[PDB]
RNA sequence: AGGAUAGUGGCCUACCAUGGUUUCAACGGGUAACGGGGAAUAAGGGUUCGAUUCCGGAGAGGGAGCCUGAGAAACGGCUACCACAUCCAAGGAAGGCAGCAGGCGCGCAAAUUACCCAAUCCCGACACGGGGAGGUAGUGACAAUAAAUAACGAUACAGGUUGUAAUUGGAAUGAGUACAAUGUAAAUACCUUAACGAGGAACAAUUGGAGGGCAAGUCUGGUGCCAGCAGCCGCGGUAAUUCCAGCUCCAAAAGCGUAUAUUAAAGUUGUUGCAGUUAAAAAGCUCGUAGUUGAACCUUGGGCUUGGCUGG
C-alpha cells in the first residue's frame, strides 16, 4: 500500500528469533542486507537477548557505535544489521568470534570460534554467469560478488571465502557423500551427508540426506547447505550437538542423566 | 542487622566498561536495603568509587527477608557519566535534572514557530510596523 | 435405501436438500429472513426506550379474573407504538404520561406471556430509574 | 497494539442446579476439608475432568507409540510429584480411578491441619491465610496451594510468626504494653 | 378496566419491623454452619428429615 | 498490426472472424457480508460467530483528476465539482478527528480535552532531535485468577471418649491508615515494613427463591377472582404451602437476577442419524434428459533362503 513497511509487529516477527510476547508493540525490523529478512538475525536480538551484554536497545547502540562490533571483517553500526548463516560477528574489545550456524532446535546457536576460523567463511553458489565485458562472476548465499571463479564451480557448490580480500580459496563440488547443512525448513539445522539428489525438471529437485545416526531425511535443494568434502570432516566448527536430531524422549533421557 | 549481598550471573562487559550481574540482598529483621546503602556496601566488597555502581530494578519476595535486582559496576566514574541513563545519574546525584517546559508547551512552541518564515526578530518588527 | 442417496458422489444432492428443507425451521427461517431486523418492533434489541402515551388497563383472559395495567409506549428509535406491562403491586402510580421508560420482552421471545392479551413488553425503567429501586423504596422517582 | 494475554476459567457449573445427591455429597466435602464454597468443589473437578480426558486421549492410542509413552509417563509423573497418585499406580489406568478427595488430601490447608499445626481444618485456613505458616523457607497464604512430596517435611510455622518464634502480635503487646 | 385500585393490597399491609438478630456468618464459616447442621448433630426425626419444619 | 504501459494482456485503436458463460446454477437480486489466522458450544459428526491485539484488502464527507517522488491516483498533499461548514471591514480567505483526547447527535449500548519518550520500535544529515506509534497513570463489576467477612479455649448445660447449642476469656490477622525504603522518566499502585488499626470483632453479604419442574414452610398477619403472582402447568371468590409482609428455610455468593441472540439439550434438519397406512408428509399415472447408482470374470497357489520385533 503506496510503499514499503518500515515496521515490524512483535507477534509477526521470526519464531527463531525467541522474543517474548509482551516485551513491546514491535519488533526489530532488519535492514535491507546480505541475507533475508526471515533468515536473518539482527544485531539488537544477537547482542542483547542472546549474549545479553546490552540490557536495552538504546545501549546496544551505544555498543555498536563504538566500532566495536564486526560482521564478516568489517564494522557494522546499523543496530538491525541483517547477520545470516555462515556469518562471522567479532568483538575484538572481548576477544570474541561467533559464527551464525543454526543448531538441531531450528535456531541461531551462540557458537563460539577461534581466531583462525574466523579468518573466512563458507558461502553456497546460487548462480554463475557472465557479467559485462565477458567476465564470469559468482553470487553466494548472502548476495557476495566474485569474479573469475575457478571455471569448475557451479551452482550449489560451496566456496571458501577468504573473507579479508574477498577472494575464493577453493571449493567444494555438489555431490553424492558430501557433508552438509540444513538451512530451511523443518529439518533446520540438522547435518548429514547426501545420499541421492532426485531431480525434478520445471519443479523443485529433492536432497535425500543420512544422518550420523543413520536416521534419513528429505529436503528440498534450495535448503541444502555442502559444509564439509566427506562426512566427519566439515569446513566449519560444528555447534554443540553436531546437527544430530534427538527425538523428545531421548533429550528428555539425555537431561535426566545430565542433571542426575 | 547483618545484610548478606550475593551476585550471580555475572558477565564482564568491556563494550560498556563494566560489569554486570544480578543482586540478591538478605535482609532479614529489616523492610528492605535502600538503593543508596546497596551502592555503599557494594562499593566496599568490590573496592570500586562509590560513583562507579549502580543498581536498580529491586524487588522484595513474598513474606519479606530477600531482595533481588541488578547492578552494575564501571571501571571508571567517567566511564559510569558515560554509559549510564541520564534518570539514574540524578538517582545518584552525579547530574542535575534537565528543566524543560511541560510537553503540551513545547509542542505548542514548536507550532506557533511552523506559522514564521525567517528569523523571529524579522516577523516580530514586521508585525510592529504594522501595527504603527 | 432410506428415501435419500447414497452414493459416493452425491453430497451436492445431500448438500442442497438439506438446504431446501431447512427453511422449515422457524428459527433457521427468521433468521435468514431477517424478520427481527424487519418486522419487529425493538428492531433486533433486547431493550428500547419510548415515552410513556397513556396508562390503560387490560383484562386478563379467562380463566384469570384481574385488571393487567400495562402502558402505551411509542419507541423513540422507529415511532412504533407497543404496549408494556408495568410488573408489581403499585407501579403504576410510579409512571406516568409523557415520561421516558425502559422496555424489554416477557422472555417468550416474542410472544404474550401468562393471562396477558397482546402484551409482549414489560417496563424495566422510569424516568432513568430502575422500577425494582422505586418500588423497594431504594431510590425516588427524579421529578 | 501488544499480544493479546491468554486467560481461562478453571472451573465448572453443574448442569443441573439443584439435585439433592450432588448438593448433599458437595456440602459433605466441603465441611471435612473446610471449603468456602462450591466453586473450590467445582474447580478440583474441572481440573480432574481434564486430566481424566488427556488419559483417556493417550489410552486409545496403541501400546508403545511414542506420543501415549511420552506424555503418559509426563501425565504420571506429575500427579506422583504432588502425591495424588501413589507410587505403586503409575500405569496411566490408575489416573482415570483419582477422585477429587485425593486432591484435596493434598491441599496446603489439609497438610497444615494434618501435620497437627491447626486445631481443626478450619483453624488451618486461618493460620495460613495470615501468614503464619511457610513452606521451605517461604511463606505461603493461599490455602489452595497444592503440596509437592518434597516439600511435605519443610511445612511449618513462619520464623517471624508469633507461633514461630517470631515477636509478639498486636493484640498481645497492646495488653502486655499496658 | 378501571386503574383507580392499583396498589391497593400493598398500600393496607400493615408495616411490620424487621426484628434485629446476629448476623450470621459468611464465608467459609457458614459452610461450617451447615454442615454441622447437617451431618453432624442430625436432626432427623427418625428417618425423617426436615429443613424448615414448621411449628406443629 | 499498432499505440500505451515499468512490463504481459481488448489495456486501448484499426481491420477481421463470431465467438465467451450456463441446471455441475451462468446472469440477476439480497446480505442487519471486508477475507483469513481464529471464537463460542461441543461424545462423535456438527451448529453459530469472526467490526475488533496478527496477516491481506479498501477508505479518509461523496466522486473525479493530478504534482512531487524509488514508491501515492496520498487526502494531518494539491485542483475542481457536490454536500456540509468557518472568518470577513462584503473586496476576499480558509476547511476535512474512520489519528489521540474531547464535544454534539444517535441510540439498549461504550473511558481522561491527564504524564512521558524511561521501555518496544520507527524516522532523520543523527551516539545527541522527534514520535497521542508506543508506554504510564485516570475511568472501568466486559471477561479471567487467587482470595477476607472469623479462629481457639473455660463454664454451663444437653448429647452421644467428644459436635453443637449459650456467656466468659485471652490470643491472631488484614481491610484501612502511615512513617521509610522499594518501585517509576517522575509518580500511583503492588511486594516489603516502624507506630496505629476487631466483640454486636456496627470492620454488620448480597441476589433470587420456598406448589410442581426445582433445593427449601401446608408457619403467623393482611387482601378476598381485587390487588397482584405466574418462563410453563397454574395461584387468588374469607383457615391462599403460589399475592403483600414477618419469621424460618433453600441456592449461588463478591456476586446474583432480567432481556435479547446463539450453542447444547434437538435423532425437533437426521452424512453419522428423523419421519411419510391412520399423528405433518408417496406426485393421479406412465415416459424421460441432466444427476445419482449400476451382475460376474483377467497371478492364484506352491517351494527355498533371509532381515527385523513380541512372548518366553
Ligand atoms: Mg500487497
Ligand atoms: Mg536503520
Ligand atoms: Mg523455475
Ligand atoms: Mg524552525
Ligand atoms: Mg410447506
Ligand atoms: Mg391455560
Ligand atoms: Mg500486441
Ligand atoms: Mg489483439
Ligand atoms: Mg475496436
Ligand atoms: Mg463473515
Ligand atoms: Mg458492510
Ligand atoms: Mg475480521
Ligand atoms: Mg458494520
Ligand atoms: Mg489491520
Ligand atoms: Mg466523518
Ligand atoms: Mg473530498
Ligand atoms: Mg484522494
Ligand atoms: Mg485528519
Ligand atoms: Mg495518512
Ligand atoms: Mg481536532
Ligand atoms: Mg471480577
Ligand atoms: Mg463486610
Ligand atoms: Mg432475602
Ligand atoms: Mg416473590
Ligand atoms: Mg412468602
Ligand atoms: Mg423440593
Ligand atoms: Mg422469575
Ligand atoms: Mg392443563
Ligand atoms: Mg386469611
Ligand atoms: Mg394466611
Ligand atoms: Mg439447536
Ligand atoms: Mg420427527
Ligand atoms: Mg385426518
Ligand atoms: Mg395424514
Ligand atoms: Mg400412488
Ligand atoms: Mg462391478
Amino acid at each position: 500500500a503506496r510503499g514499503p513497511k518500515k515496521h515490524l509487529k512483535r507477534l509477526a516477527a521470526p519464531s527463531h528469533w525467541m522474543l517474548d510476547k509482551l516485551s513491546g508493540t514491535y519488533a526489530p525490523r532488519p535492514s535491507a542486507g546480505p541475507h533475508k529478512l526471515r533468515e536473518s538475525l539482527p544485531l539488537v536480538v544477537f547482542l542483547r537477548n542472546r549474549l545479553k551484554y546490552a540490557l536495552n536497545g538504546r545501549e546496544v547502540k551505544a555498543i555498536m557505535m563504538q566500532q566495536h562490533v564486526q560482521v564478516d571483517g568489517k564494522v557494522r553500526t546499523d543496530t538491525t544489521y541483517p547477520a545470516g548463516f555462515m556469518d562471522v560477528i567479532t568483538l575484538e574489545a572481548t576477544n570474541e568470534h561467533f559464527r551464525l550456524v543454526y543448531d538441531v532446535k531450528g535456531k541461531f546457536a551462540v557458537h563460539r570460534i577461534s581466531a583462525e576460523e574466523a579468518a573466512y567463511k563458507l558461502g553456497k553458489v546460487k548462480k554463475v554467469q557472465l557479467g559485462k565485458k565477458g567476465v564470469p562472476y559468482v553470487v553466494t548465499h548472502d548476495g557476495r560478488t566474485i569474479r573469475y571463479p575457478d571455471p569448475l564451480i557451479r551452482a550449489n557448490d560451496t566456496v571458501k571465502i577468504d573473507l579479508a580480500t574477498g577472494k575464493i580459496d577453493d571449493f567444494i563440488k555438489f555431490d553424492t557423500g558430501r557433508l552438509v547443512m540444513v538451512t530451511g525448513g523443518r529439518n533446520l539445522g540438522r547435518v548429514g551427508v547426501i545420499v541421492h539428489r532426485e531431480k525434478h525438471e520445471g519443479g523443485f529437485d529433492l536432497v535425500h540426506i543420512k544422518d550420523a545416526l543413520e536416521n534419513t531425511f528429505v529436503t528440498r535443494l534450495s535448503n541444502v547447505f555442502v559444509i564439509g568434502t566427506e562426512a566427519g570432516k566439515p569446513w566449519v566448527s560444528l555447534p554443540k550437538g553436531k546437527g544430530i536430531k534427538l527425538s523428545i524422549s531421548e533429550e528428555r533421557d539425555r537431561r535426566r542423566a545430565q542433571q542426575g | 542487622d547483618a545484610v548478606t549481598i550475593r551476585t550471580r550471573k555475572v558477565i564482564s562487559n568491556p563494550l560498556l566498561a563494566r560489569r554486570q550481574f544480578v543482586i540478591d540482598v538478605l535482609h532479614p529483621n529489616r523492610a528492605n536495603v535502600s538503593k543508596d546503602e546497596l551502592r555503599e556496601k557494594l562499593a566496599e566488597i568490590y573496592k570500586a568509587e562509590k560513583d562507579a555502581v549502580s543498581v536498580f530494578g529491586f524487588r522484595t519476595q513474598f513474606g519479606g527477608g530477600k531482595s533481588t535486582g541488578f547492578g552494575l559496576i564501571y571501571q571508571s566514574v567517567a566511564d559510569a557519566k558515560r554509559f549510564e541513563p541520564a534518570y539514574r545519574l540524578v538517582r545518584y546525584g552525579l547530574a542535575e535534572k534537565v528543566e524543560k517546559a511541560s510537553r503540551q508547551q513545547r509542542k505548542q512552541k514548536k507550532n506557533r514557530d511552523k506559522k514564521i518564515f525567517g528569523t523571529q526578530r524579522r516577523a516580530q518588527k514586521r508585525a510592529a510596523r504594522r501595527n504603527a | 435405501g432410506k428415501g435419500k442417496p447414497r452414493g459416493l458422489n452425491s453430497a451436492r444432492k445431500l448438500r442442497v436438500h438439506r438446504r431446501n428443507n431447512r427453511w422449515a425451521d422457524q428459527a433457521y427461517k427468521a433468521r435468514l429472513l431477517g424478520t427481527a431486523f424487519k418486522s419487529s418492533p425493538f428492531g433486533g434489541s433486547s431493550h428500547a426506550k419510548g415515552i410513556v402515551l397513556e396508562k390503560i388497563g387490560i383484562e386478563s383472559k379467562q380463566p384469570n379474573s384481574a385488571i393487567r395495567k400495562c402502558v402505551r409506549v411509542q419507541l423513540i428509535k422507529n415511532g412504533k407504538k407497543v404496549t408494556a406491562f408495568v410488573p408489581n403491586d403499585g407501579c403504576l402510580n410510579f409512571v406516568d404520561e409523557n415520561d421516558e421508560v425502559l422496555l424489554a420482552g416477557f422472555g417468550r421471545r416474542g410472544k404474550a406471556k401468562g393471562d396477558i392479551p397482546g402484551v409482549r413488553f414489560k417496563v424495566v425503567k422510569v424516568s432513568g430509574v430502575s422500577l425494582l429501586a422505586l418500588w423497594k423504596e431504594k431510590k425516588e422517582k427524579p421529578r | 497494539p501488544r499480544a493479546p494475554r491468554t486467560y481461562s476459567k478453571t472451573y465448572s457449573v453443574p448442569k443441573r442446579p439443584y439435585e439433592s445427591a450432588r448438593l448433599d455429597a458437595e456440602l459433605k466435602l466441603a465441611g471435612e476439608y473446610g471449603l468456602k464454597n462450591k466453586r473450590e468443589i467445582y474447580r478440583i473437578g474441572f481440573q480432574l475432568s481434564k486430566i481424566r480426558r488427556a488419559a483417556r486421549d493417550l489410552l486409545t492410542r496403541d501400546e508403545k507409540d511414542p506420543k501415549r509413552l511420552f506424555e503418559g509417563n509426563a501425565l504420571i509423573r506429575r500427579l506422583v510429584r504432588i502425591g495424588v497418585l501413589s507410587e505403586d499406580k503409575m500405569k496411566l489406568d490408575y489416573v482415570l480411578a483419582l477422585k477429587p478427595e485425593d486432591f484435596l488430601e493434598r491441599r496446603l490447608q489439609t497438610q497444615v491441619f494434618k501435620l497437627g499445626l491447626a486445631r481443626s481444618i478450619h483453624h488451618a485456613r486461618v493460620l495460613i491465610t495470615q501468614r503464619h505458616i511457610a513452606v521451605g523457607k517461604q511463606i505461603v497464604n493461599i490455602p489452595s496451594f497444592t503440596v509437592r512430596l518434597d516439600s511435605q517435611k519443610h511445612i511449618d510455622f513462619a520464623h517471624n510468626s508469633p507461633y514461630g518464634g517470631g515477636r509478639a502480635g498486636r493484640v498481645k503487646r497492646k495488653n502486655q504494653g499496658k | 378496566g378501571s386503574l383507580a385500585r392499583a396498589g391497593k393490597v400493598k398500600s393496607q399491609t400493615p408495616k411490620v419491623e424487621k426484628q434485629e438478630k446476629p448476623k450470621k456468618p459468611q464465608g467459609r464459616a457458614y459452610m461450617r454452619l451447615l454442615y454441622t447442621r447437617r451431618f453432624v448433630n442430625v436432626t432427623l426425626t427418625n428417618g425423617k428429615r426436615k429443613m424448615n419444619p414448621s411449628p406443629a
